């Protein structure tokens, strides 16, 4: 059956240009929208405790 | 229509509601739906083999036969081994049929 | 709420699909050597041969072969046997 | 130069911040001994610098081989990692990888008889990472191609739509060969990221800079 | 004015009408955690929207 | 495009104590976000017709080239048997408790957010 | 004649009286790259600030830095086009990145200007428009250039100098030549005294020096010693530098 | 057991239940490629008329030609659906073109249904918001329907007149069959004695009765004489057929 | 710069009113500025013949030389009239050069 | 969008004697046609890339194929023949002389519009 491709070359070429399309791909446009939502609700929760006791010192209404 | 409105609304009330498991009654027959998938499937195959067959039947099988003959043909060119030599036989048997 | 929003723009490609189909075609046509089949010869082969002669039988195998090898032409019967 | 806009919480965010979030925990960064306060930030911040970044390559590999993967169970093509030199050009590019990674570790510098048995093990691993993805993508789909070419002998030769417990044994065999080649698909692009998380991670090691004065209490 | 300053505070925040006036600062303590939760997870229901 | 809470200062503002009451659902609504309106269709974008035609295209072609290959009738009866598995995919796949399974493998679906509790920002 | 009808050409075509006609379309992008070349030209730079000061108001902030360290590397200083652009800083200070103000503050503390509207734009977005670790990517020398700049104006703001020792680790100064390394720690001793703000980080820049003292003379490790000593009692403990291991 | 299978597929999923069943989506589109393969079927069409009527008032313009003519070629009247329709045309009759009104009317002239804000915009829009020469492209047995739809419904309009006048010809009667071509030559010569309007153009409609007498009655060539002395004297001149050269 | 709004408006202020046929006199010598340009035009076909010569000298010319040669080589590979072996003597001459 | 004289007649109706002369200019401008601002330039578009990047793979490809000719040196000398008319044709065409040409080969712009002769549209 086949084998050995026509270029061994031009497959290995094939897998390099489709593995840093996909590494371009992840860094610029997939991994920046995972951390916009990922860190909006991480930096939320890890603030939480003392972005409110930082608002509870400083608002008068009390 | 408009054409990807129509029977994409057509094509949704054949995935969902229209249902063969019930409508067809049988459950009487089969246990599960989950076996009624499992055959569907398998059903599925046997009627798409049976149609790529049939579809183009007077043909010098690539597959290697198992010592079989498919119907009176036996020594023709549908059931010769050598593929050099049907191809012969074959062009002898068009200009006859 | 905001689900009509999401509606109006309908499909689209990933955002640099064009980079990876013109990497992938300039892969698979700048091979830098002939088109798989066939051969390079002069120009005075070219001009002086049938199109019919030019084709080999091999690169034209039978749509739906009834026989398994069965191919469409025939080429040149001048062969060097 | 205007870019599209996401919507937040989809699927495919879901399923990506989850797959990344799974290779980078395959090398986790290690806990120094001091808290981790200002003093430390630059610490491991220069210490995040220094590592590979292996969760992003990894999920490279991973999302480039299980879409190749799952492109050989697609009607009318072929899966692109069954070619030898896209399955092994991979896992060479892995094995280069780790290699650079190691080899800059020190100045470029390439490292009794013990020293050429340790190096054929680990260049081995170059050909190993490729050929296994390779022949398991070749060998599942080869098995395919003549157990369907035998289930077609039988209904060729007998009836079309006649002896049919012969050919529902056979198609039933050849549909539970197609779904383990759906778990062959998906295993073999984890199994081939996996270790690249093993292999790239052993270089990923560098020291912990630190505070080399402080006042104690 | 008073009638404006509770306009503008229940046009953005419309949950802030579950705690009653007179039982607000029986919640309140010295640390922002230390304040009572008997309207703390329903203030946070309720801010979520009539869905 | 000012803030909207300004915008219902202002307008709270600059009402008089008899009509305060009655404008409180139009200064409720001038600050409302706005969610746009689901538009008529105009159907399968200028890169759908690409995505439906080039893999048309490529199906075909595809197809043209199993259908020549020396196993062109094994070839075409793998299709029908990976097609078979897509079919059986489609009723199988719990597709809800997929969908919130993925929900889960990110952090900022598999919880509610966290800050800013109410109590801490009021204005009395 | 045809050495003579290019010598012609040359002396009317391509001189420096044309090569600032064509630059007065986009002016930071061409004051910015001909500066990093080596053109100084201290004349041709003022036919580059009168050509940009309609401009100043409505740049983007890495026109901003281009326009700065290109008028810090030509060393040409102009107070109505530097007020114009303290005036872009501190209208869109949210916008700016620790990478750009500091170098922004680099080029308005060689040229001894400032205002205490820009001194607490360039502070307020440090600390609170940027991200806490962007001082860790800075490089010690143009934090400590930024600390001064603090303690030359008298500006004390306790929460930028939080920020900014964040930048200073073994880290930071490793990437420094010793040559500059020392005129960064003692730069940025010299800074932490005039606020009297002793971090936990003043234990890096003072473990700078004093792991290598021979580089130091006695009255500079006067001064080191001056700040150990207020630093001590500040973080509650005494100084002792650690070998590695 | 292909045979039953086959037979049992065929008695449960392809019948005209279900066929009706995908038709609910695009009414107007399935309604008359349908009626124009030969499917009248008039209890189906109960069906369609219901499953359109919450969207007749939203219509396209050849949404709505592709009702009327489907339910004129089913020969099914829903009086609720069709003054729907008439107020889709009412509402929106600028839109509409000559080609499409031509053959809304016609539906409406066969069921004998008709309103005055109908007929008034139906006769505004060919007139004013529909290109003059419109009526010479129509093909002259629709325009007699449309005479006569005003002449049965006594509406004198005598603007609408002069348009359909020109869409009288020789050019046009000749594309006619002979026995169609006498079905509209009465037609629309009983239609211009009603209102007693008689335009120039009325002299091919005459004459294309004179030219060839002898498929006419006695009893209607003294119709046709009767409206020739009445076009005579008010055109000012007498009937003289042309021999061609 | 803005890539598309420089060098646009470098060239605008080159296109117009950058002129040589004033900025250098020129009009000592020239008549009108008619024939400013058309002998521009022949001097811009005079230099650029003159640079795409320059630009590769030792070539064998596809096209016929009347009958003339460069300069001292007259014998040579350059000034062959027979390109097989003008061939052949380049290839000696190339490892000689 | 109602029409701009149906505001007009409103917006001059529901105002009193003593600020109708004051509202005029407000009226004016609220019933002016828009006129839409010259925006930032986000310059060379995804199709002005297209036709220059693809005019310079022209470019490229066909002086590559004119290289290896067996006239090569003909060949690229006629390129310096052929843009030296390019040349010699913004200096010689008279560009406003020529525009103002071709607006006369076009009837419509060969004269000024014709109707409405204001003395038959008043409203008095
Ligand atoms: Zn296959
Ligand atoms: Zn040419």
């Amino acid at each position: 059956m086949k084998l050995l491709p026509e270029s061994l070359q031009q497959e290995a070429a094939t897998a390099a240009v489709v593995a840093s399309w996909v590494l371009w791909h992840l860094d610029t446009q997939l991994l920046p929208t995972i951390m916009r939502e990922h860190k909006l609700h991480a930096c939320w929760a890890a603030a939480a405790k003392r972005y409110n006791e930082k608002l509870f010192k400083l608002n008068p209404s009390y | 229509m408009a054409v990807t409105s129509f029977l994409g609304k057509a094509f949704e009330k054949y995935f969902y509601d229209f249902s063969a498991y019930e409508q067809f009654g049988l459950n009487r027959f089969l246990s599960s739906k989950g076996q009624y998938v499992a055959l569907r499937h398998v059903g599925f195959v046997m009627v798409g083999v049976n149609v790529l067959l049939a579809a183009n039947f007077p043909f010098n099988p690539p597959f290697p036969t198992i010592g079989m003959c498919p119907a009176g043909w036996e020594g023709t060119w549908v059931c010769q081994a050598d593929k050099a030599k049907a191809l012969e036989m074959y062009k002898e048997w068009k200009k006859s049929n | 709420s905001y689900s009509a929003y999401f509606a109006k723009a309908g499909f689209q490609f990933p955002a640099g699909l064009s980079a990876l189909v013109a990497g992938i075609v300039a892969l698979n046509v700048c091979t830098g050597r002939p088109t798989k089949g066939t051969k390079e010869i002069s120009n005075a082969e070219y001009n002086a041969t049938p199109i019919g002669y030019l084709q080999s039988p091999d690169q034209h195998p039978t749509a739906f072969p009834k026989v398994p090898g069965m191919k469409d032409v025939h080429g040149s019967p001048h062969h060097h046997h | 130069s205007s870019v599209r806009d996401v919507k937040t919480g989809s699927l495919p965010t879901n399923f990506l911040t989850g797959v990344y979030r799974f290779w980078r925990s395959q090398n986790p960064a290690e806990k120094p001994h001091d808290p981790v306060n200002d003093r430390l930030l630059p610490a491991v911040v220069d210490a995040s610098d220094k590592r590979a970044s292996i969760g992003t390559w990894a999920t490279t590999f991973f999302c480039t081989i299980i879409s190749c993967n799952l492109l050989g169970l697609m009607p009318f093509n072929e899966a692109p990692t069954s070619g030898l030199g896209f399955a092994t050009g991979l896992g060479v590019s892995v094995w280069a990888t780790a290699t650079i990674l190691g080899l800059s570790k020190t100045g470029f510098k390439f490292p009794f008889i013990f020293v050429p048995l340790e190096t054929i093990s680990y260049t081995f691993r170059a050909v190993s990472l490729g050929v296994r993805l390779w022949v398991n993508m070749l060998a599942g789909h080869t098995l395919l191609h003549i157990l369907t070419g035998m289930a077609l002998a039988l209904p060729f030769s007998l009836g079309f739509f006649s002896m049919v417990p012969a050919t529902f044994g056979v198609c039933c065999l050849l549909s539970a060969l197609v779904g383990l080649e759906y778990l062959v698909a998906v295993l073999q692009s984890g199994v081939f990221s996996i270790l690249s998380t093993v292999y790239v991670g052993e270089f990923n090691h560098d020291k912990f800079i630190g505070p080399a004065a402080k006042i104690v209490k | 004015r008073l009638l404006k300053l509770w306009a503008k505070r229940l046009l953005v925040s419309p949950e802030l009408a579950i705690v009653p006036l007179n039982e607000f600062d029986a919640q309140l303590a010295s640390k922002f955690e230390g304040i009572s939760p008997k309207y703390q997870e329903l203030l946070s229901a309720v801010a979520q929207g009539n869905k | 495009e000012g803030n909207s809470v300004a915008g219902i200062i202002k307008s709270v503002n600059e009402t008089s104590g008899a009509n305060l009451l009655s404008s409180l659902k139009t200064i409720k609504a001038q600050a409302a976000p706005i969610y746009p309106a689901a538009a008529s269709s105009t159907g399968y974008s200028t890169q759908a017709k690409i995505a439906l035609f080039g893999a048309l295209s490529w199906i075909l072609y595809r197809a043209d080239g199993q259908s020549k290959a020396h196993e062109w009738i094994v070839d075409l009866n793998l299709n029908v048997l990976q097609a078979a598995w897509l079919i059986s995919f489609s009723s199988l796949i719990p597709f809800r408790a997929v969908y919130f399974a993925f929900r889960g493998m990110a952090p900022a679906t598999a919880s509610t957010l966290n800050g800013l509790k109410t109590f801490s920002s009021i204005s009395l | 004649p045809s050495q003579n009808l290019v010598s012609t050409f040359a002396n009317k075509v391509i001189v420096e009286e044309n090569l600032v006609n064509v630059a007065e379309i986009d002016v930071p992008f061409w004051s910015y790259w001909l500066s990093s070349a080596g053109f100084t030209s201290k004349d041709a730079f003022v036919k580059f600030a009168e050509a940009v000061k309609p401009k100043v108001a409505a740049l983007s902030t890495s026109d901003i830095t281009n326009l700065t360290v290109a008028f810090k590397r030509a060393n040409y200083y102009d107070k109505d086009l530097f007020t114009g652009i303290e005036a872009n800083v501190s209208a869109n200070f949210t916008k700016f990145e620790t990478e750009q103000l500091l170098q922004i503050v680099a080029t308005f503390d060689a040229f001894n200007h400032s205002s205490v509207a820009f001194l607490d734009d360039v502070a307020d977005s440090i600390t609170y428009c940027n991200h806490y670790l962007a001082p860790v990517r800075a490089g010690a020398d143009e934090l400590a250039t930024l600390l001064t700049y603090y303690a030359k104006n008298g500006h004390e703001r306790a929460d930028l100098l939080a920020t900014v020792a964040r930048g200073f680790s073994e880290v930071s100064l490793g990437k420094l030549s010793a040559a500059q390394r020392k005129d960064t720690v003692l730069s940025a001793l010299k800074a932490f005294q005039t606020f009297g703000f002793y971090p936990e980080s003043i234990e890096a820049v003072i473990g700078a020096a004093l792991v290598s003292p021979a580089e130091y003379s006695a009255e500079e490790l006067k001064e080191v010693e001056a700040v150990k000593v207020a630093a001590e009692n500040a973080l509650g403990g005494e100084f002792v530098l650690i070998q590695e291991g």
